[PDB]
């Protein structure tokens, strides 16, 4: 006997971070190509040493080193795809059968031995 | 023969000679940085090693381009041996990134409320919404023991058990104080898995279940021996195998990254202030 | 919980915690009443906190290959 | 344990002592069985384990 | 350069296209790594 059954807010904040980083760094550089500062910081956010030119101020190169921010956000969305993606009743047992309900429907063939 | 929660006064009134089924009283209510640094310290040691060695191989755009290129090894000349060093430590970079992605994928796989919320008089963040039954020993015990909670609880009286079940189920009520073992059978009764309080195994009483007989008769010693035998025969385990069956049996890491971002930001700001000072020397 | 070396499975047989004494000790009524009072006045919970609160429980080879290869290329470029 | 001598099943230890009247009170972790309870008096247990 | 988009000028809009389809490339590589990890079970 067997039973047959029928078969978002992160992007805006990091964009504000890109914008604030670019304007603050090149204002500090001009005190002691801002469209290009936007495009440079945007391209190195996108895991790409963009263009050909490093900033001649070494401090902005150090800040490009510490902003490993593209790598850690790569790590976070790979953890998300490890979590959001793939990661995740026998008739002998209880769950819906020994204490059943009408949402689980039962039938046999009438005038038979079962 | 109806199973009763044994207090002093039921033992005062009648005779108890039964090994009881124990129970108590409850209330129905409705990280990747040990892994970086252990790799990161050997990584920075290796960084100092390879920077010193790559300076040594070109005893022949220099002092700052080198360590930038070492950081760009992970962040994907004319000395051919320098390109060999780039090749080997880039293989090191990709194997370390693969092992760390495997490590983060490996990571990818309320009991003390009785005083601070309920015994604590007159305040919680919502107002008090408790549940009674207008009989039973639980009401009497909280009456003679926690009379503040008794006064706060008796504001909302319930006409049985299922009225409180549907009020907690609709969220109209927040608390319903009852004998806990009936709620443990209710753990094997509800299917929606909005189920049962704390589940720590700790009930906030220690009483039992059994039979009341007449005091000072010629009585029923053999029934006590027989029920202890049926206990020892595992027939209680048979009985729960009959009836007691069951059904249901971020933000902080992002802010913790952003706080270290702000700390490195302040470090770079005071570094720039010092470098702005350093033409005055 | 104390010694960190673990229990397995559930409670395989329900068991209690009894006392032993001689027969005809009629003060056992008030003894069981004081048992229920310790259960009532939370003295069992005082013992519960006071005792159950104690729960407690390649690089070097590449380096020498490089120190070979530097003299290899020294010889190759001094000859060519 | 059953005594190997003729037809005796005798308690030992604390229970053999209280059986022999060598105790007014025995306090111990006691899962009191039928054979314990058929000889003695005892107040109610208070801790429930498994 | 289109094949080097997956395999990690002066027209700024061309670099905009590079950035958008490089985002496309890395999200497709991430989904395919998730697909082979689904096959790995």
């Amino acid at each position: 006997l067997t039973i047959l059954v029928k078969k978002s807010t992160l992007w805006l904040l990091v964009g504000l971070s890109v914008h604030v980083v670019a304007v603050m760094l090149y204002l500090l550089d001009r005190f002691s190509t801002l469209s290009s500062a936007m495009w440079f910081s945007w391209g190195v956010l996108l895991n790409s040493g963009i263009g050909e030119g490093a900033p001649r101020s070494f401090s902005a190169r150090i800040l490009g080193m510490v902003w490993g921010f593209a790598m850690i956000i790569v790590a976070s969305y790979t953890a998300n795809l490890a979590a959001f993606l793939v990661l995740d009743i026998t008739g002998i047992n209880d769950p819906r059968l020994r204490n059943p309900s009408d949402k689980f429907i039962y039938a046999t063939v009438k005038q038979s031995s079962v | 023969v109806g199973s009763l929660t044994i207090n002093e006064e039921r033992s005062e009134v009648v005779d108890f000679s039964v090994p009881f089924i124990e129970t108590g009283i409850s209330v129905m209510v409705s990280f990747l940085e040990p892994f970086s640094a252990c790799v990161w310290v050997m990584m920075f040691v290796m960084l100092l090693i390879v920077s010193a060695v790559a300076v040594f191989v070109f005893e022949y755009v220099t002092i700052g381009k080198a360590i930038w290129l070492l950081w760009g090894l992970v962040f994907n000349p004319k000395g051919t041996t320098s390109k060999i060093m780039v090749s080997v430590w880039a293989f090191f970079a990709v194997i370390f990134l693969a092992s760390y992605t495997a490590n983060l994928a490996a990571f990818m796989i309320v009991s003390g409320l009785s005083d601070k919320k309920f015994q604590r008089p007159n305040d919680f963040s919502p107002p008090f919404r408790f549940g009674t039954v207008p009989n039973g020993s639980t009401e009497r015990n909280i009456r003679n023991n926690y009379a503040e909670m008794h006064a706060y609880m008796g504001k909302f009286n319930q006409r049985g058990v299922d009225d409180a079940l549907l009020s907690l189920k609709t969220g109209k009520l927040d608390a319903f104080i009852y004998d806990a073992a009936v709620l443990n059978y209710m753990a094997g009764r509800d299917e929606g898995c909005k189920l049962v309080t704390i589940g720590s195994g700790k009930v906030f009483a220690s009483t039992g279940y059994g039979i009341a007989i007449q005091k000072d008769s010629g009585w029923k010693r053999q029934v006590d021996l027989a029920i202890l035998q049926l206990f020892g025969d595992g027939e209680m385990e048979e009985l729960e195998a009959l009836w007691l069956t069951g059904i249901c049996h971020d933000i902080d890491n992002m802010a913790g990254v952003f706080y270290m971002l702000g700390a490195a930001m302040a470090l770079s700001l005071i570094t720039f202030i010092s470098e702005h000072l350093f033409y005055w020397q | 919980s104390q010694k960190c070396d673990v229990t397995t499975g559930e409670l395989f047989f329900r068991s209690g915690f009894g006392i032993g004494m001689r027969k005809d000790s009629p003060w056992k009524q008030q003894v069981s009443l004081s048992i229920l009072k310790s259960h009532e006045n939370g003295f069992m919970e005082d013992l519960d906190k006071t005792w159950v609160r104690y729960q407690e429980c390649l690089v070097a080879g590449g380096i020498v290959a490089g120190i070979f290869l530097i003299f290899i290329e020294i010889a190759y470029k001094s000859r060519a | 344990e059953r005594v190997q001598n003729s037809n005796k099943k005798e308690w030992n230890g604390m229970m053999g002592e209280l059986l022999s009247g060598q105790a007014d009170m025995i306090v111990a972790p006691l899962t009191i069985n039928n054979e314990r309870a058929q000889y003695i008096e005892f107040s109610k247990p208070f801790k429930y384990q498994g």
